[PDB]
């Protein structure tokens, strides 16, 4: 069954797997932090 | 993509190019969800009002690409399609409800630094991330302006928009299988998908497990990057039981 | 904060067509 998909899905070889951030992913993360 | 920037090498390794062989032209974007399955918009393959009706042998996919046009030796991989599956309740007559299709590759593609599948959301991921104001990322080789093709893959980050604002923005009937994204006029920033970006992914990075999830498919808009208009995206999570049914029965 | 899309599943059980809108982007 497909289920959750690839055990390794969504982890990029040149970014997450090397502990390196891309140039704008921080903008995404900041938008996921709520206001007051 | 309007008002985006060049993608970084390896930034979107699930990005797929759907290429029409004759004439030789970009058809649409798509995304890699496993070694033999590609996800796209149904209207990229089937849109009778514009005499569009492609079959498996009309197209080829190109995976691992960055340049729009250059052959990328030892980087890109070409694949042929074994079978296309269009959602049986895709509404081409009206509003593109259920604008989703799966494509099975004849041979599985080898993963690499440049080729790697994106995740599909579970229920908690979808609940935690599909909130107004939260940003996703859209990528593609589509036009740079509404009225102009990029040399390499483009990327733009856009916030999800509240459903009443989406509905007010358009004359079209908006269903629960769609969401909209883009900046409002008052927000200053700009950006949108455009022609040629259809079928590509809207992804979000989970702050819980560090993985990228495909929450949307580029579906339709009105113009590109117009004030007071928003792009519409297929709601992948809401259609995920169909995706799984196809992969389980036919994978 | 407000939900951008419903957390549920499409199940079994009109309006203006997209192609009539000037400048529609498909
Ligand atoms: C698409 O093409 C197939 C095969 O040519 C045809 O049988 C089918 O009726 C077409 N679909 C639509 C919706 O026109
Ligand atoms: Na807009």
């Amino acid at each position: 069954t497909f289920g959750s998909g690839e055990a390794d899905c969504g982890l990029r070889p040149l970014f997450e797997k090397k502990s390196l951030e891309d140039k704008t992913e921080r903008e995404l993360l900041e938008s996921y932090i709520d206001g007051r | 993509i309007v008002e985006g920037s060049d993608a970084e090498i390896g930034m979107s390794p699930w990005q797929v190019m759907l290429f029409r062989k004759s004439p030789q032209e970009l058809l649409c974007g798509a995304s890699l969800i496993s070694d033999r399955w590609v996800l796209t918009a149904a209207h990229c393959l089937l849109y009778p009002p514009w005499d569009k009706n492609f079959t498996e042998n009309d197209l080829l996919v190109r995976i691992g690409k960055h340049s729009r046009t250059r052959y990328e030796r030892n980087i890109e991989k070409i694949s042929m399609l074994e079978k296309i599956y269009i959602h049986p309740r895709y509404n081409w007559r009206e509003n593109l409800d259920r604008d989703i299709a799966l494509m099975k590759l004849k041979k599985p593609v080898a993963f690499s630094d440049y080729i790697h599948p994106v995740c599909l959301p579970d229920r908690e991921t979808a609940a935690s991330l599909l909130q107004a104001g939260y940003k996703g990322r859209v990528t593609g080789w589509g036009n740079l302006k509404e009225t102009g093709q990029p040399s390499v893959l483009q990327v733009v980050n856009l916030p999800i928009v509240e459903r009443p604002v989406c509905k007010d923005s358009t004359r079209i009937r908006i269903t629960d299988n769609m969401f909209c994204a883009g900046y409002k006029p008052d927000e200053g920033k700009r950006g949108d998908a455009c022609e040629g970006d259809s079928g590509g992914p809207f992804v979000m990075k989970s702050p819980f497990n560090n993985r990228w999830y495909q929450m949307g498919i580029v579906s339709w808009g009105e113009g590109c990057d117009r004030d007071g208009k928003y792009g519409f995206y297929t709601h992948v999570f809401r259609l995920k039981k169909w995706i799984q049914k196809v992969i389980d029965q036919f994978g | 904060g407000e939900p951008g899309a419903p957390i549920d599943y499409d199940e079994y059980g009109g309006g203006t067509p997209l192609h009539e809108i000037p400048g529609i982007r498909l």
